């Protein structure tokens, strides 16, 4: 009986007009003033927009003013986000919270936001889902030898090392999205210069949502 | 517009109080929230109206907005309140969220990074392509600052880092990707990433040349 | 710190009845909801539109507080506004005392948390504002919502 809970998230394209939505439990939403705050992946917090219980009285970012819309309806008991013009700015993130001093028998001039939901994930890009495009990272008495996976629309990803041979030295890290609206992501292992001298090295891509496996192989790329 | 300003990090032991402020002009004229947010979870409220306190959340935790700044203090700080803690206010129609403070409670002894330059690959170039990939790893507390120089001159664009993430070794590791075309790459003479992890800075750099 | 007693008479209130104890030539048709806002610093905010002459007046006031819980002024300290709960609940009944448009007035208007009037309440109302001298008519007020 989780008091709000948001929905509409996914992904879209920049040209796109998605409304996200918050459904309400344990009170009505023509008793709160109701507002929308995003979070970036690895930003910080930052507040959309509100709507008084007076549902007359509206405000948002200047960021989103004019391209977003926030409205509820008291009988659905449900308040809802009309996100139009999409940026890659706007993804992000996005919960809906309670003023808890914006009530109708209490009204501070002190925004508190005493519920938050769980929020709803927004992703802004006019790709489809794409696959890697997997390039070497050569070493130059030990070595780090790396893959850079890049340019990879659906989310999940996965890496592997000589088909699972190496086990240890290897750390593969989190990915992060571009203005291009595509993952990239890398991984390396540190190794014994004298392996590298000899023993060969290839990396295992796995990107599962397009249908694609790519493999590696790692090496001086003297010249 | 109207902007809250905390420190972007703070350090304690356990036990020793924790001390995050908030800056800006007119609060103590205007009420501040405070929200706790742990690792990975949605924001907590932990203190409403400066000082006041929403239930269930244990006296430790307290609040304070004198003249134009206002402080949340955390007595008898344990693992538990590890988390970034954001102050809020409204202003000019608008409600203004803080930076945010990452608070740490030292448990680990500190990690100096670790940092791994990787050029442009070959193909990647042929492709029309560059990337410039940074490394960093084995780093504690878990706050790090990513600085790119073209020739010693700032890079501010086509650059996107991570947030820290714990590791095996219960340190934390980040990367930062610069992107620029293959005329920007062999246009310039080195290229240098440069990372600080408190008050230590370690940097590398690379060339366009083997 | 901010007064309980401030912070209890926040929010949405139905202005419903208005005595007196002067003829109030302006009458509006409709009033909308009023809304108290409790500022910190212990001051309140009070916004009301009143629908007069097919026309909606869109009211802003502010009660400063005073060393008296209860005693608020406003218009420059040109009226004092005494803020009493009834003994009906989801009431409150506000008593002015001062001076508007250069003539000086005692009003007593009755508020409530539901646009249902209570006769109770009224009863209540009446007796009080007859107590304090205001003994003319006793306007209950059409509740609009918008314009
Ligand atoms: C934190 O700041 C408050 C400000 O009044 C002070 O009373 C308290 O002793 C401080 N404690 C620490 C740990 O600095
Ligand atoms: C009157 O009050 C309403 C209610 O909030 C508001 O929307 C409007 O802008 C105000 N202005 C007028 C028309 O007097």
């Amino acid at each position: 009986q989780v008091q709000l809970v948001e929905s509409g998230g996914g992904v879209v394209q920049p040209g796109s007009s998605l409304r996200l939505s918050c459904a309400v439990s344990g009170f009505t939403v023509r008793s709160y003033g109701m507002h929308w705050v995003r979070q970036a992946p690895g930003k910080g917090l930052e507040w959309v927009a509100l709507i008084l219980f007076d549902g007359t009285t509206k405000h948002y970012a200047d960021s989103v003013k004019g391209r977003f819309t926030i409205s509820r309806d008291n009988s659905k008991d449900t308040l809802y986000l009309q996100m139009t013009s999409l940026g890659a700015e706007d993804t992000a993130m996005y919960y809906c919270v309670r003023d808890f001093n914006q009530f109708v028998k209490r009204f501070v001039d002190g925004p508190a936001f005493d519920l938050w939901g769980q929020g709803t994930r927004v992703t802004v890009s006019s790709a489809s889902t794409k696959g890697p495009s997997v390039f070497p990272l050569a070493p130059s008495g030990t070595a780090a030898l790396g893959c850079l996976v890049k340019d990879y629309f659906p989310e999940p990803v996965t890496v592997s090392w000589n088909s699972g041979a190496l086990t240890s030295g290897v750390h593969t890290f989190p990915a992060v999205l571009q203005s291009s609206g595509l993952y990239s992501l890398s991984s390396v292992v540190t190794v014994p210069s004298s392996s590298l001298g000899t023993q060969t090295y290839i990396c295992n891509v796995n990107h599962k949502p397009s249908n694609t496996k790519v493999d590696k192989k790692v090496e001086p790329k003297s010249c | 517009s109207y902007e809250l300003t905390q420190p972007p990090s703070v350090s304690v032991s356990p036990g020793q109080t924790a001390n995050i402020t908030c800056s800006g002009d007119k609060l103590g004229d205007k009420f501040t929230s405070w929200y706790q947010q742990r690792p990975g979870q949605s924001p907590v409220l932990v203190i409403y109206q400066d000082i006041e306190r929403p239930s269930g959340i244990p006296e430790r935790f307290s609040g304070s907005n004198s003249g134009n700044t206002a402080t949340l203090t955390i007595s008898g700080t344990q693992a538990l309140d590890e988390a970034d803690y954001y102050c809020q206010a409204w202003d000019t129609s608008t409600v203004v969220f803080g930076g945010g403070t990452r608070l740490t409670v030292l448990g680990q002894p500190k990690a100096n990074p670790t940092v791994t330059l990787f050029p442009p690959s070959s193909e990647e170039l042929q492709a029309n392509k560059a990337t410039l990939v940074c490394l960093i790893s084995d780093f504690y507390p878990g706050a790090v600052t990513v600085a790119w120089k073209a020739d010693g001159s700032p890079v501010k664009a086509g650059v996107e880092t991570t947030k820290p993430s714990k590791q095996s070794n219960n340190k934390y590791a980040a990367s930062s990707y610069l992107s620029l075309t293959p005329e920007q790459w062999k246009s310039h003479r080195s290229y240098s990433c440069q990372v600080t992890h408190e008050g230590s800075t370690v940097e590398k750099t690379v060339a366009p040349t083997e | 710190a901010l007064g309980k007693d401030t912070v209890a008479v926040s929010g949405k209130w139905y202005l419903k009845a208005m005595t007196a104890d002067q003829e109030v030539p302006e009458k509006p048709d409709s009033v909308t909801p009023m809304i108290l806002k409790a500022q910190k610093g212990g001051n309140l905010e009070a916004k009301i539109t009143m629908l007069t002459n097919g026309q909606c007046q869109n009211i802003t006031v502010v009660l400063h507080k005073t060393s008296e819980p209860g005693k608020y002024t406003a218009y420059e300290g040109q009226r004092v506004v005494f803020i009493q709960p009834s003994p009906v609940r989801d009431h409150y009944i506000l008593y002015c005392e001062g001076e508007l448009h250069g003539r000086q007035i005692r009003m007593a208007k009755l508020l409530g948390r539901d646009p249902e009037q209570s006769q109770e309440a009224l009863e209540d109302f009446r007796e009080f504002s007859r107590a304090k001298g205001l003994n003319q008519e006793i306007l209950e007020l059409a509740q609009s919502e918008t314009c």
